[PDB]
RNA sequence: ACGGAAACGCUUUCUAGCUCGCUAUAAUUACCCA
């Protein structure tokens, strides 16, 4: 068969996320790291390459077991999950991050929310001297949800990594829970949480009742 | 007034324009203005014009008008940005905003304003 | 480690050989010098450069001359090297050549693995636009940074790359994010864009330390000269002088 | 550890108002006991439309009215027998001496200055009123700071040069900012009850008169202790905040030969303790550099409220007698004369 | 391994915090300096760069055996803590401080408050001519609580040094009841508690029961 | 009535049509209207205006429909407010409170009634 | 009039080192969303595919069914895909072959 | 019986790392108006 299964869930934010934007000279008083808007809507868009390079990244620390210089040299538990770029058999690797455009605006509207980026200010002291030096950055607003998804595709070129791979991308949906995933997190920002991990088959002879058991 | 391109000579010579500290010569051509009473000014056409790029025109009317209550009241504060809007046509150019794009037009305005403000001294 | 590692590939041409073989000295006089001998002579000068001096040009610079002689020079080679190259080659070209015959070249940047028949036909197309700029231009890393040789190796190559290069050597806040800031407020330019950079100067004016502050004054204040200059001759020149340094100090 | 800690302790000798801007004006309260109320004048409206004579309600506000006994609202609720008092608010206690000449006034008082209170409805003091209270007292104790608090040649008797004391970032220097170094914490929460709404009085100078005022600021109850948190870490503000047991005496004995002399010591009090002025009252003196300001403060006033001649007028109170702290009879206070000690903890 | 390990504590305020709010669409008699909000609900809620921001200088006047003159010069034993710029490995710093939330919205209805800011009248009188200039600085109300989260790393780097920045991080949350979160500072608006400390790994596997003798005590 | 594009007009008409000192020939023309006697009314206003945001209108209706008789009482006690309320129609604007953008609305209605007259004299 | 000033983003993006943790910062520019492109595939019938002609046209509705389930691009491993067929129709254009068998297969 | 048939400019890559909305600031001053 030819099996593509596309993980339905719902990116909401707490702790309000910022991925950056255009730093192209923006205006004075402006903000200065504007986040990123899909030009159609100018509602915030988390974008498929921050979840798939930063879940790369914090699955280099669980499923990596040698230390990894560089993304080349992740594993073949993650090589064939994320893609890899000298692999023999690694390269066009069978998850396609989809993005998310703030799928509920008639939501957020009919709480009474001017706009849905807020621009919170920050600045920094230096210890000597203890000059002020100013910011506005954007961030998205508290309790907005992401109608975020996933493609995994299932070529019977596996055909023994079917619960291999969900241990891992189910955990890495456990660390986004955890970590930030995106922009200033040290600051606190991000904190994504994934609720309704849907999984659906949407092409292929299959089922997930043995899927959402472990997914919840 | 205010066009699309000739708004920034505007702003340089109302920046120019502007009397400075004849009295009193310690570092003297300084203005009487302050840039905190220019920048309390800027902070609101900073909050139309980058929530203007997410939103209507049409959306925005209430706090358009509301620039024109606040550059009455603190040129009514100071006698220094009574000058200001006399030099720099701030109300005669508020009444020239009727979209989206000539509200962001003004509010580039405002920021050649500020930023050859800052270029002097 | 600094500098990038890149390759890039010249393309001279004398602007119009054909015109100067044909006519050439004819222009000169009532065809007292329309002869035969001074074609000859002054053909087998373009012979004696461009078939054996071109190896004393490249002899300490780390290039490959492909193909060289009677009108065309490609030239592949290290980046700083064929620049200074292409520099040397016309500096004494005019003085062998009297600053008659003007050349034309062209020089693209092309990352490390990239083919070559690919590579060619973008530095003809460089090459070409740089032909058809006026009688002669350099067309460098793309065909909008066309500029006359008279104005490339004088303003950017001796003056404006050095101040910039000693200016950035003799301090230390203002590393690569004030070039890359300089270098987009050059490339955008509306007329906003001089309010804003007249306000990021004198912003970072009073924010460096009080003992290398007139530096960066006599610096700003001989930035804002060239880049409200009002002629756009002496602006794009000053893009290109910061990215020759950006690509100089690329780590 | 360099966060040199000290603790103040502030026992309230006078009435000591505080702060919060807003009011309850003439028709605003209701004296029906000896206890004057104050609910919310929205909950009282909206509870009194189910009474529907709010039309009525109109028409009072407006009324001029003269026996001012049925002026201030207990008339509204006694005359058509609205007297549930379940909106909600806040009752205090009345002064007793609150009107003079007034029989059966105790209620036709006009203007209530609310003191400072959170959103819990508990009264405290905050740290920013010491911290006022102590800059003019460490302003004037040290002579470096006392010379050119002036002009500055910019108007007309602008304002201070506010930068005798360092102050900002002062980019190319050190962390100067001495004040930072005396970081007065607020208050606790301290009962309701303790509130009296003195009246402002007059005590004329060249005319032995004790004319009263009509603007009755809710003050503290005497004789009542405050706890105040202050930190030190600098060693400069922190020699301040250990030669305040001296600075407040010496600018209090410089204040007194000043000011305080040819008015008779009757009235004025005793200080018992480390003395201090707080707020919302007690002269401009207290709130200025006394030395400094001659004829620059009094300036301003060229209006139909001029200060008499040249210094300002003795500000009295009246409130009532515990333990005594006011050394006559008939109750005259000072209105802002607190006490404090200090110890580092 | 690679476990990951949560600091949960209760910001309980006194005489709370004003951290300068966003609209400048403000007032004219109202509020012209407001809190840092959360747009959804208005709610007064500290965020994570403040606390860093602090505890960075806090901890920096303990463990910094060199003056500062900058960031990224700290002694290594905070600059795994809160991150370098400059240096090659510590260009991440492994703590992260999220955005504590105003908890008890229920409690704090029970006490009689309209809304959960507060409008403190705190003038400027003029030292001579005694003349006033007021500001209503907006400040949280006096006893809120907040959820400060906190979120630790624990990779196959950290052998000892997991336990050797817990007293460096405790000298940051008993240092931060030595000063005042940002604000004025000089007029209260920072003194705090931190209740109901409950440490435990969210992610890999580490001990709870022998970590948590260090913390409260 | 006032809309989102007109109140401060509402309230720029309403200034120069009220009038003046007629008598009192020193600085003349000057506002028998004083600016404590205006900010007692807008202080009323401002904090209702903050209060808005957090809460719902629909939970704060009873502090406006006090706010109409705290205008009639300001009204009530000067020949200058009482005045002010009608030749600039404050109490025609509070019989409409339709939802808390119109509430608002309002509020910054007053500011600009105390900016246009801080604007002059 | 959706309101845009060029159909053309700029999605910025970078590439953080696993050990060195020094970003890579890339300009990748792309087609902004929901831009409708006009799609045409010309199927030609002879008379020895005459047998599974229908068969063939269950297998390029089953190549778009799977392309809005894949990217249709490049880089598309990270999003930059979801590439979703609209107007699914199937004219004639000069054969005389019917297409009502066809039409409500595909849309 | 088309220099034509067969040919995805494609694979990998967190706009990231560091940064207190901070510094000074008694809601106060004056004594009255018919």
């Amino acid at each position: 068969t030819f099996a593509k299964i596309k993980f339905s869930a719902q990116i909401r934010l707490e702790t309000g996320l910022h991925i950056g934007g255009s730093d192209a000279f923006a205006a004075i008083g402006a903000i200065n790291s504007p986040v990123i808007k899909d030009p159609i809507t100018n509602l915030p868009i988390i974008p498929g390459s921050s979840l798939k390079g930063k879940m790369r990244t914090l699955l280099a620390k669980v499923y990596n077991e040698k230390v990894a210089e560089k993304p080349s040299d992740d594993s073949d538990i993650l090589s064939r999950l994320f893609g890899n770029s000298k692999d023999k058999r690694f390269k066009m690797g069978r998850l396609i991050f989809r993005d998310a455009f703030l799928s509920n605006a008639d939501e957020l509207d009919s709480l009474g929310v001017r706009s849905y980026t807020e621009v919170k200010f920050e600045n920094t002291i230096d210890r000597i001297t203890a000059e002020a030096n100013p910011r506005q950055i954007e961030r998205a607003i508290r309790n907005s949800t992401f109608d975020f998804e996933l493609i995994y595709e299932i070529t019977d070129e596996n055909e023994n990594q079917v619960e291999e791979d969900f241990k891992v991308i189910r955990d890495g949906l456990k660390l986004l829970e955890l970590d930030y995933l995106g922009g200033s997190g040290s600051r606190g920002y991000g904190k994504v949480a994934f609720e309704n991990l849907k999984a659906t088959t949407v092409f292929g002879n299959y089922d997930v009742k043995t899927l959402n058991e472990l997914l919840t | 007034i205010l066009t699309d391109e000739n708004y920034v000579d505007i702003a340089e010579k109302a920046i120019l324009k502007l009397e400075r500290n004849t009295r009193n010569r310690k570092n003297p051509d300084a203005f009487f203005l302050t840039t905190s009473k220019l920048r309390n000014l800027l902070s609101l056409t900073s909050t139309l014009f980058d929530e203007s790029k997410v939103k209507e025109y049409d959306a925005l009317l209430d706090r358009i008008a509301y620039l024109r209550v606040q550059f009455v009241y603190q040129a009514g504060r100071e006698i220094a940005v009574k000058d200001l809007i006399e030099k720099a046509q701030i109300l005669e150019a508020l009444k020239e905003i009727k979209d989206r794009e000539t509200l962001q037009r003004f509010c580039r305005y405002m920021e050649a304003l500020v930023a050859y403000f800052k270029f002097y001294g | 480690g600094l500098g990038i590692k890149r390759l890039a590939v010249v393309r001279l041409d004398v602007d119009d050989l054909g015109a100067a073989f044909m006519a050439g000295f004819s222009q000169q006089g009532n065809g007292q010098y329309s002869t035969l001998s001074r074609s000859a002579t002054f053909s087998r000068s373009m012979s004696l450069f461009f078939k054996v001096y071109i190896n004393q040009f490249a002899s300490d610079k780390k290039l490959s001359i492909i193909y060289a002689g009677g009108d065309d020079v490609f030239a592949i080679g290290s980046w700083q090297d064929i620049i200074a190259f292409t520099v040397e080659l016309r500096e004494n070209f005019i003085k062998w050549t009297n600053g008659k015959l003007t050349l034309s070249a062209g020089i693209g940047l092309f990352a490390d693995k990239t083919p070559i028949s690919l590579m060619a036909h973008q530095t003809g197309e460089l090459e070409e636009a740089a032909k058809g700029n006026e009688k002669d231009s350099i067309s460098l890393f793309s065909s909008d940074y066309t500029f006359k040789f008279d104005r490339f190796i004088t303003n950017v190559y001796d003056d404006k790359l050095e101040q910039i290069r000693y200016f950035f050597n003799h301090q230390d806040e203002r590393g690569k994010n004030f070039i890359y800031k300089l270098i987009e407020l050059l490339r955008n330019h509306d007329r906003m864009n001089m309010a804003r950079l007249a306000y990021y100067l004198t912003r970072l004016e009073e924010l460096t330390r009080e003992t290398d502050r007139d530096k960066f004054k006599t610096f700003k204040n001989l930035f804002y000269s060239w880049y409200t200059n009002k002629n756009d001759k002496d602006r794009k020149e000053a893009e290109l002088a910061l990215l020759l340094y950006i690509y100089e100090i690329r780590k | 550890n360099d966060y040199r800690t000290f603790k103040l302790s502030l026992l309230t000798l006078a009435p000591i108002h505080i702060g919060n801007g807003e009011k309850y004006t003439s028709r605003e309260f209701i004296y029906e006991n000896k206890k004057f109320y104050f609910p919310d004048m929205g909950k009282f409206y909206n509870k009194m439309v189910e009474k529907r004579l709010a039309e009525k309600f109109e028409a009072f506000l407006i009324q001029t009215r003269p026996n001012a006994r049925n002026n201030r609202l207990i008339s509204f609720l006694n005359d058509n027998r609205i007297a549930e008092r379940s909106f909600g608010g806040y009752s205090i206690s009345e002064t007793g001496l609150e009107s003079d000449k007034n029989p059966n006034s105790a209620g036709a008082i006009n203007e209530v200055n609310k003191f400072i209170r959170d959103a819990f409805g508990n009264p405290y003091i905050p740290g920013s009123s010491l911290k006022g209270a102590i800059r003019t007292i460490l302003m004037n104790t040290t002579p470096k700071w006392n010379n050119e608090n002036a002009v500055n040649d910019f108007g007309r008797f602008p304002k201070e040069n506010k930068n005798l004391i360092p102050w900002g970032p002062k980019k190319g220097k050190e962390y100067d900012d001495l004040f930072n170094a005396i970081r007065v914490s607020d208050s606790k929460p301290f009962d309701n009850k303790s509130l009296i709404l003195v009246q402002k009085w007059d005590y004329s100078a060249k005319t032995n008169k004790a004319k009263p005022l009509p603007l009755y600021r809710e003050s503290i109850s005497p004789l009542t202790k405050i706890e105040f948190e202050i930190t030190t870490t600098t060693d400069e503000a922190g020699r301040l905040i250990e030669e305040l047991g001296k600075r407040a005496q010496a600018f209090y004995k410089d204040y007194k030969a000043f000011f305080l002399s040819e008015f008779p010591d009757d009235k004025i009090q005793a200080n018992l303790q480390y003395p201090i002025y707080l707020g919302a009252g007690s002269g401009a003196w207290t709130k200025t550099l006394f030395k400094q300001a001659d004829g620059i403060l009094q300036r301003r006033y060229s209006r139909m409220k001029t200060k008499m001649v040249k210094k300002g007028v003795l500000k009295l109170t009246k409130a009532p007698l515990k333990t005594s702290l006011v050394k006559n009879h008939e109750s005259f206070y000072e209105m802002g004369k607190a006490n404090f000690m200090i110890k580092e903890i």
